């Protein structure tokens, strides 16, 4: 490991890291300035506008880890593994909300059951953001006591403990977002299939970029768990030497995620 | 004689249009500002008016 | 016998015109050159008065300055306490495609109309605690586009029939029948003085129409494009027109000239709604870039604008005390402004 | 608080309003609305029977999509100003009367009926308020059409058509020829099917359409287009 | 309209009962309702209320708890459950409607009324003449006196008057003190000073005798005034 590589990819990764942190700047002005115009936004928009907030959350909780685990300056408070992880599940779970929107609001289900939970659903929305946050919270009390824990054995076992805390909490809402996405992408060709007779101009072409949004968020926010999976093990890689190449990979994925979602974030593009 | 007599009204229309005395415009403008700055103080939406007096606030 | 009569009228509209020319003695502008702007007008949204689940079309105020009528496509008529956001009654209109509506002043009555070609009269106090339709009064061959109570008996309906009724209520059948507009009528306000009203027709013209007599005193011919809303100067001896042709012309009845134009180079889009302040210093008007870009009626200068919808503002609506504006837009969404201090 | 007894039932007056405003709203959402357009000559009239003055409603459901059709020839205006009325629809139905390109109209018949079906969707499949609100063309008189097509050709409305007079082919110029109005193919679509009088598919061509449509529109707002 | 009720008659001391308050000619379900309690020869009072939909049930302390209040909205009738009745209940129960918007006029129709018999804080609102000589063409005016001042911040005072023409039920002659009811003849008026009241009449046909009561409605425990008495 030289120190030239070192510094290429830490300059990778800062890159990465204001990159992300002016996307979601941009997003946090943007729908502030649609709020105080309308105060009326589809639920869509505000999930845009959380998973905003939980970037910056997990963008800052990166930063700070960073530099105080490569230049260790007053490793007393700066180990905020709690915040990133904390702060890891509420975005896990916001994009599994995502994923439950698009399943919800596309697909031509009709039962009465299920078009009164969805009206209910765009009423409640943010009530059902504060109940992703509670579920986040509960998740993370697991969590917190192994830290805990471990924090007093500070000052295997309760270590294996946390590992699978940590574990189940982040990958519970990761099922849902693979589950919601692969039913989404069956709907979304097998609908193609046969809707080649009504007419192909337009919407043959708006199914296929739905399906490749579908296709880069799956491969961005799997890969990404994939990642923290890993990072989780922890022992098969090495988180001391190889650090800023797997904190730019990471977060690469984050930018990946972020400008999709940009991108795909229909307050903006009526603004803009 | 249809379109002979859509003429014919319209003729007539137009006659009794001849016969208004109009006003040359500047003192039906005269009159027009007068009025506008007669009740100007007694219009919040362009005045002010006190925090207290106004009903939707 | 076409020839000798058209030949005869362009003579007389020769001659109207010399006389419109030799009237203008001093252009408004010259006149308005010397006085004091306003300013930098500012208004707040003071409440949005939310609920109503569709596209607003029109709405209207109480002559107490304090309920207002607010027509969707949900079908729905709701009257709105304006001072506390309170849903007073909840109308539910036969034809859910609505255009114009409007508050009796004795608040008694609401009128309601559209696409329909009726106009429904809602009668407010009733015995029982539901509104119901008092007359559905009808004979319009032709959309109606504005109602404008007189005395809570008569009521003056515009109808794309290229027509302006003066329909009696308790007998439910129209009395006048204002005709001569070339093109439908999409704008109606009512004088103060309650003898005349001004129709702005799709001609590109507007017209003076007193209610008793029957005939049209004075036509004016302005906009290149059609006119799509009006409203009548708080004196009664002006009104004002604006058009999807995006100028807001003022006129006055002792002068047809058109008195004033405000239009600026950036503006394009068109004009849905105009109404005045009690002053008449204020033309408030909603146009199509989800604004309502307010025009000194003397000096010809932006003043102020009162952003805020995402939508066309269909009807703007002023107090009668001249202290708040409605600004119902197509944004579902009613908006109370009220300046400050 | 400085809320009295009238003010507190005054509001909840209004929450009862309210809650009566959003159950309409139960029933409204799950309604689709759809315009019926087109020249009053032929063809508007018959896809409402089809489908089983005053603005004409027309409640018709098909498996669990609700569609309220707008009937509207009988507004008699020439020139179209409450088409912002219904700025908001999901499905412009225009009915093309393609069967009488050898008919003329009878008040000036130097102006034909098929060019004033195209001026008609000109002005509506690029009207500045139907901008990606989208289209189903119906064809019309597909029979009479078909039976006429070798009798009188193309050419009397048509200075620039060529090719073969068969039906099969004719048809498809016109269609192409009516969707050539299109200024934008990716906002909105034209879709077509040519109708006749016992065709009993047209329900089905309808309900398959305003069905894409709403997928598309789901599609928007959820910000995958 | 009519909103003829029922029960009543003899009950044992400690026993119970049910009325029924059937409601015609007027929109039940956007009407909320009050019950009223006459004494055999006392003077009214507040028994309890339920607004449209039964959001808010209010009762009075002197029967809080003993009593229910209910309202059958599709049959529109209003269900009173009498549970441990005693001595001070034998009274001639009213049922009352009254609706609550802006320029609304509660309290505005009353019914029959029906009586029950059994055997063997708040504001105050009181009438002190409770007695007056009057004659025919004669202008009288009538002064309730209040504990504190009827008016709220928002410009309103909220003051009822009542006639209650004698063997008849009480008829709304002014709201808020300064609205006249519809249907009453133009001569009645009110006015007050913020906690003391005068209600005036100009001329007192044979049609205006009876007791006039007068009433708070700023807090819910509604309080009825002693009235007054028309003497000719
Ligand atoms: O280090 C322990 C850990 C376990 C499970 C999940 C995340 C973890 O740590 C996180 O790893 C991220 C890797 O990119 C870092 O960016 C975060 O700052 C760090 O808190």
């Amino acid at each position: 490991i030289p120190i030239q590589l070192t510094v290429f990819f830490m300059i990778i990764y800062v890159l990465e890291s204001l990159t992300i942190i002016v996307q979601s700047s941009l997003i946090v002005a943007v729908l502030g300035r649609e709020w105080l115009q309308v105060r009326r936004l589809m639920p869509v928009d505000m999930i845009l506008i959380s998973l905003g907030i939980s970037r910056f959350c997990l963008q800052w909780a990166s930063m700070l880890n960073n530099f105080c685990s490569y230049f260790n300056l007053n490793y007393v408070l700066c180990n905020l593994t709690i915040t990133w992880e904390f702060f890891n599940i509420l975005t896990f779970w916001l994009n599994s909300l995502l994923t439950v929107f698009y399943c919800i609001k596309v697909s031509s289900f009709t039962h009465h059951i299920f078009l009164w939970l969805r009206w209910r659903i765009l009423r409640l929305f943010p009530w059902i953001l504060l109940g992703c946050l509670m579920i986040t919270c509960v998740t993370i009390i697991p969590s917190a006591i192994g830290n805990y824990i471990q924090i007093q054995l500070l000052t295997e076992n309760f270590h294996q403990y946390q590992f699978q805390a940590h574990t189940v909490a982040l990958v519970i809402p990761f099922i849902l977002f693979l589950a919601s996405t692969i039913f989404l992408m069956a709907s979304l060709t097998k609908q193609i299939q046969h809707h080649s007779t009504g007419h192909c101009n337009p919407s043959m072409k708006a199914r296929f970029t739905a399906l490749r949004s579908l296709a880069v968020l799956f491969i961005v926010f799997t890969s990404y768990f994939l990642t923290i999976l890993i990072t989780i093990i922890g022992t098969l890689f090495d988180k001391r030497c190889w650090l800023w190449v797997w904190e730019a990979f990471v977060y690469a994925f984050i930018l990946m995620h972020s400008t999709s979602l940009m991108l795909s974030s229909p307050t903006l593009k009526r603004i803009l | 004689t249809a379109s002979i007599a859509q003429a014919r009204k319209l003729v007539e229309q137009l006659k009794m249009e001849a016969n208004i005395d109009r006003i040359k415009v500047s003192k039906a403008a005269a009159d027009l500002m007068a009025y506008c700055e007669a009740h100007a103080k007694e219009d919040p939406l362009l005045t002010p008016v006190p925090a207290s007096e106004n009903p939707f606030r | 016998e076409l020839d000798q009569l058209r030949q005869e009228a362009e003579q007389l509209k020769n001659q109207i015109r010399d006389a419109r020319k030799a009237c203008a003695d001093a252009t408004l502008s010259q006149i308005t050159n010397n006085i004091d702007p306003v300013g930098r007008i500012q208004m707040r949204t003071r409440r949005t008065l939310r609920g109503h689940l569709a596209k607003i079309y029109a709405m209207h105020w109480g002559t107490d300055s304090r309920l207002l009528v607010s027509a969707s496509q949900d079908g729905k008529l709701i009257i709105w306490d304006s001072y506390t956001t309170n849903k007073v009654h909840a109308i539910p209109l036969r034809s859910s495609w609505v255009m114009t509506c409007a508050y009796a002043p004795s608040g008694n009555y609401v009128a309601c109309g559209g696409l329909d070609n009726i106009c429904s009269i809602y009668n407010l106090k009733t015995r029982e605690g539901n509104v119901r339709v008092s007359r559905e009064l009808a004979g319009h061959t032709g959309y109606l586009s504005c109602c404008r109570f007189l005395d809570d008996n008569q009521i003056v309906t515009s109808s794309g029939d290229t027509t302006c009724a003066l329909w009696d209520i308790e007998t439910g059948q129209q009395t006048t029948t204002f005709t001569g507009h070339t093109g439908d009528v999409m704008s109606l306000s009512l004088a103060p003085d309650t003898r005349l009203f001004v129709s702005g027709a799709c001609d590109a013209s507007a017209k003076l129409w007193d209610v008793r007599e029957g005939m049209c005193r004075q036509t004016f011919t302005g906009h290149e494009s059609d006119i799509n809303a009006i409203c009548f100067f708080p004196n009664g001896n002006a009104f004002a027109t604006g058009s999807d042709d995006a100028t807001c012309r003022l006129f006055d009845l002792r002068a047809d000239q058109e008195l004033m134009t405000y239009s600026h180079d950036n503006i394009i889009c068109g004009i849905t709604s105009v109404s005045f302040s009690k002053s008449g210093r204020l033309l408030l008007a909603g146009y199509d870039d989800f604004n309502c870009n307010v025009w000194d009626a003397l000096k010809a200068d932006r003043a102020g604008v009162l952003a805020g919808h995402d939508n066309r503002v269909s009807c703007l609506g002023v107090t009668d005390d001249g202290m708040a504006v409605a600004t119902g837009s197509w944004d579902s969404f009613l908006k109370i402004w009220n300046g400050s201090s | 608080c400085t809320l009295s007894a009238e003010d507190k039932a005054a509001v909840e007056r209004s929450k009862m309003i309210d809650r009566n405003l959003r159950e309409d709203g139960e029933k409204a959402a799950r309604e689709v609305k759809l315009l019926l357009l087109g020249a009053g000559e032929s063809g508007k009239s018959t896809i409402v029977k089809q489908m089983k003055t005053g603005i004409v409603e027309t409640h018709f459901t098909f498996k669990d999509l609700h569609f309220k059709m707008f009937d509207v020839g009988g507004q008699r205006s020439e020139r179209k100003k409450w088409i912002h009325c219904f700025e908001g629809v999901t499905a412009i139905i225009f009915c093309v009367a393609l069967s009488d390109y050898d008919l003329v109209l009878a008040e000036d018949e130097e102006m034909n009926r098929m060019h004033e079906s195209m001026k008609l969707f000109d002005s509506i499949c690029n009207n500045k308020w139907f901008t990606d609100t989208s289209i189903i063309l119906f064809l019309n008189k597909k029979d009479l059409f078909e039976e006429k097509i070798k009798k009188s050709p193309l050419t009397i409305c048509y200075p620039e058509y060529a090719g073969s007079n068969t039906y099969e082919e004719a048809a498809a110029y016109i269609q192409c020829q009516f969707e050539d109005l299109n200024k934008r193919k990716d906002t909105k679509e034209i879709y077509t099917h040519f109708t006749c009088a016992t065709d009993t598919q047209n329900v089905k061509f309808v309900f398959d359409a305003v069905t894409d449509i709403i997928i598309k529109e789901n599609l928007k707002d959820c910000g995958l287009f | 309209v009519q909103l003829v009720e029922s029960g009543g008659g003899l009950v044992q001391p400690g026993g119970s009962r049910k009325l029924s308050c059937s409601a015609s000619g007027f929109a039940f379900s956007s009407f909320g309702m009050h019950w009223v309690r006459q004494a055999p020869e006392k003077g009214l009072e507040w028994v309890a209320y339920i607004s449209s939909g039964s959001g808010t049930i209010y009762y009075a302390d002197t029967v809080k708890g003993r009593f229910t209040i209910s309202r059958d909205d599709p049959k529109n009738t209003l269900f009173l459950q009498m549970t441990s009745l005693r001595s001070e209940d034998t009274a001639m129960y009213y049922c009352v409607r009254s609706i609550y918007y802006y320029g609304s006029s509660p309290f505005d129709f009353w019914g029959q009324g029906t009586t029950l018999t059994v055997s063997s804080s708040d504001i105050v609102m009181t009438q002190a003449t409770s007695s007056v000589p009057v004659t025919p063409g004669e202008s009288v005016s009538i002064s309730c006196r209040s504990s504190k001042s009827l008016l709220h911040s928002n410009g309103n005072t909220y003051l009822y008057w009542f006639l209650q023409r004698p063997g008849q039920s009480p008829q709304l002659l002014i709201y808020r003190m300064s609205n006249l009811a519809s249907g009453v003849p133009d001569r009645f008026s009110g006015s007050g000073s913020g906690t003391a009241f005068t209600l005036t009449i100009s001329r007192l046909e044979a049609e205006d005798v009876g007791v006039y009561y007068c009433m708070q409605h700023l807090e819910y425990p509604l309080t009825f005034g002693a009235g007054t008495k028309l003497e000719l």
